[PDB]
């Protein structure tokens, strides 16, 4: 920026105006502008070379939102330190940048770019006999690590609960570390032959994913995000099957456990006998040299009390020395407790799966000394055009709350007044209405609901099977095989126990009456529940995700952002004030002022042996 | 024959009950209840009262920022 007149609009632009630099005489084709200052990148998805950078950013930026047409990237340090991972230098880097920018790459860009790019790739930790060493390929690091503070050819031993510690250290000092495992060279660990059965069929994006993680020939540890029903499973089935050495499996249900087993035998010819389902009904462990344990959290990540049963289960998984965790659902691996099972258990590969890979606190972040940087992510839209994962009409209904309901909630404290603005008469009448109108569209419909009062009520009054927590984990599966087959039942009422993991490839509508206050990946899971539907490619099928709503309350403060994930990924809601052909509908649940009156009070009202025969 | 100088307030249920709400906290706000739908405020209080609605629906409302 030297002498650069300003323009008399320069003004509503703060220190904004990148007009201070010229533009190149190729910019018709370059389809990359990038902000000098806050390190955006607007991407041209409509020109020639989108395709080429799609995924190049994809590697050094994260993506901020991508819908039709400009897709919107940012580099940050931790996009930076995930792309610096997989075989990439600050030359390359710079020298694409600079190739697909229709502006010259500023200095300060370049700049963040130099600083984050070299330090991968110099201290390495090996786990031998589940002890964990810190080996390192040059003598001079020792001066580095022994001198560190923190810290306590040569390998040095280090605690295992400690290496939580270590690991975030090397990221403040110059190295950080990287867990790569040659599978190829390891006869210790004995090994089990499984291998994708010939009818299995690996789609494009899931062999991108797996090749971003074994590019080089050693599995690299990392996360791989792919859409609601992309086929996460089957990447983790290929990766396990590949390595070839005992993996365990963690996921965060009993349902969704249950899940895993069946896939990995359908997919695989992962023989029976070599699996063990750790959950909290059967607890009995492989006893073959070389098994698959597919388990939970909450039955793996537990500290105080264990029983006798399940304490012998504990004690085999941590004697052994795995070759492979895969993590499901990994955005609640960082949790204050769930990240301990990472440390105890001991592997020289972990993969995360999960859709959403966000969370409303900060931790977010640890994924990276957890488990590894993100190797790959995939579009939403992308897929859906495809074939791959169906196409919602997301929708908003705008239900007025009654003048009688409304009165209440002002006067009515915060707590409470959840209650009440969920349970408002005309979110009846709108569940009620398209209930009816798509069942009679041979549509298969799921309710959800994270307040289990309103669910219970809204069950009871439609005569429908409903599921929460206090379910045993048999009725809940035999509601959720007789929601898929059986024609008689065709909508349930989920809770937020459905709200991940759980697969429905007939679910083809959703609704939502309830909600977990401003979470924004609860919307994406629960939508991911109907992106699988199985009539997906028929002509003109569209899944429908509803989401009501009342008026002027704190619930649109909630459902607006709520919804700002799907946006970024593409997904446009559409505001429904007024569903046409509700009134002639026959019986409206509290139609006359006596029932929403009564309605209105009920919900209000919430808050010696000889001597035994004496008795 | 009787005229009242005055503000004719038409609005919908929800609004309505804002209004009473403020007219409670401030006595002089509503001279008198027409119908479900119409109100009859102050005209002083008019410039007041809509300014005061808006920001109470601003809690309702997510603003990112
Ligand atoms: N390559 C594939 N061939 C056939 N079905 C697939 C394939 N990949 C995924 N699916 C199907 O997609 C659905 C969702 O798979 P799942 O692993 O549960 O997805 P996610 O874990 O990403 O939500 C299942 O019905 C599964 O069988
Ligand atoms: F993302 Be899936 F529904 F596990
Ligand atoms: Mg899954």
């Amino acid at each position: 920026p030297a002498d650069f007149v300003p323009d008399s609009v320069s003004g509503m632009f703060r220190s904004h105006d990148f007009s201070y630099l010229r533009l190149r005489p190729d910019h018709a084709s370059r389809p990359l502008w990038i902000s000098p200052s806050d390190g955006r990148i607007i991407l041209e998805s409509f020109s020639p070379l989108a395709e080429q950078a799609q995924d190049f950013l994809v590697t050094i930026a994260e993506p901020i939102s991508r819908p039709s047409h400009i897709h919107e990237y940012k580099i940050t340090a931790y996009s930076l330190y995930a792309a610096v991972s997989v075989g990439l230098e600050t030359d390359d880097i710079i020298s694409v940048l600079d190739r697909l920018s229709k502006v010259p790459v500023a200095e300060s860009i370049i700049n963040f770019i130099k600083g984050a790019t070299i330090s991968y790739g110099k201290v390495k930790l090996v786990i031998k006999h589940n002890r964990y060493f810190v080996e390192t390929t040059q003598a001079d690091i020792l001066q580095m690590l022994l001198n560190d503070s923190v810290i306590g050819v040569h390998s040095f031993e280090i605690a295992n609960e400690s290496v939580e510690v270590v690991k975030k250290r090397c990221q403040e000092i110059d190295y950080p570390v990287l867990e790569e495992y040659d599978f190829r060279n390891d006869h210790r660990n004995p090994d089990l032959d499984i291998d994708l059965k010939p009818s299995t069929q690996i789609r494009p994006y899931q062999e991108k994913s797996l090749s971003k993680m074994f590019g080089n020939g050693r599995a690299r540890s990392g996360i791989i995000v792919l859409p609601c029903g992309a086929g996460k499973t089957l990447v983790g089935i290929t990766a396990a099957c590949t390595i070839k050495k005992s993996v365990i499996v963690l996921c965060t249900s009993s349902v969704s456990v249950m899940q895993w087993r069946q896939q990995f035998l359908q997919w695989c010819t992962l023989q029976p006998e070599n699996c063990a389902v750790f959950t909290s009904d059967n607890k009995e462990m492989f006893q073959t040299e070389s098994g698959l344990v597919v388990s939970t959290y909450s039955m793996v990540a537990n500290t105080r009390n264990r029983s006798h049963d399940s304490q012998k289960v504990m004690d085999f998984l941590t004697g052994r020395e795995w070759g492979f965790i895969i993590l499901d659902e990994v955005h609640v691996v960082p949790a204050a407790m769930f990240r301990r099972v990472v440390s105890t258990i001991a592997a020289h590969a972990k993969l995360g799966l999960t859709a959403t890979l966000v969370r409303e606190d900060d931790k977010i972040g640890d994924l990276n000394f957890l488990i590894g940087p993100k190797l790959y992510e995939a579009n939403w839209m992308e897929l859906s055009q495809k074939g791959h994962i169906a196409n919602v009409q997301c929708a908003e209904v705008w239900c007025p709350m009654t003048a009688e309901f409304y009165q209440e909630y002002l006067r009515e404290t915060a707590r409470k007044r959840m209650l009440l603005y969920i349970m408002n008469p005309t979110k009846f009448q709108a569940c009620q209405f398209l209930i009816q109108y798509h069942e009679r569209r041979g549509d298969k419909i799921i309710v959800f609901s994270d307040n289990v009062y309103a669910l219970q009520e809204y069950a009871l009054k439609m005569g429908k099977p409903f599921i929460y927590g206090s379910t045993p984990q048999q009725e809940r599966m035999n509601i959720l095989q007789n929601f898929q087959y059986n024609d008689q039942i065709n909508t349930i009422f989920l809770s937020k126990v459905g709200d991940t993991s759980i697969d429905l490839p007939e679910a083809t509508c959703l609704i939502q009456i309830s909600s977990h206050y401003g979470s924004r990946r609860q919307e994406a899971q629960r939508l991911g529940r109907i992106l699988r539907a199985k009539r997906r490619n028929d002509e003109g099928f569209n899944a429908f995700f509803y989401s009501l709503v009342s008026k002027d309350t704190q619930e649109m403060y909630y459902s607006t952002k709520r919804q700002a994930f799907l946006v970024d990924q593409g997904y446009a809601f559409k505001v429904i004030t007024h569903l046409h052909g509700m009134e002639n509908i026959p019986n409206l649940a509290y139609a006359s002022p006596r029932e929403r009156r009564e309605l209105l009070q009920e919900v209000l009202l919430k808050n010696h042996p000889l001597i035994r025969k004496m008795y | 024959a009787r005229a009242r100088k005055g503000a004719l307030v038409q609005c919908d249920p929800s609004i309505k009950a804002l209004i009473l709400q403020i007219d409670a906290k401030m006595s002089d706000i509503v001279l008198e209840e027409l119908d479900d739908t119409h109100l009859l405020v102050n005209p002083s209080k008019v410039e007041f009262v809509k300014h005061e609605l808006n920001r109470l629906l601003s809690k309702n409302i997510y603003n990112p920022m």
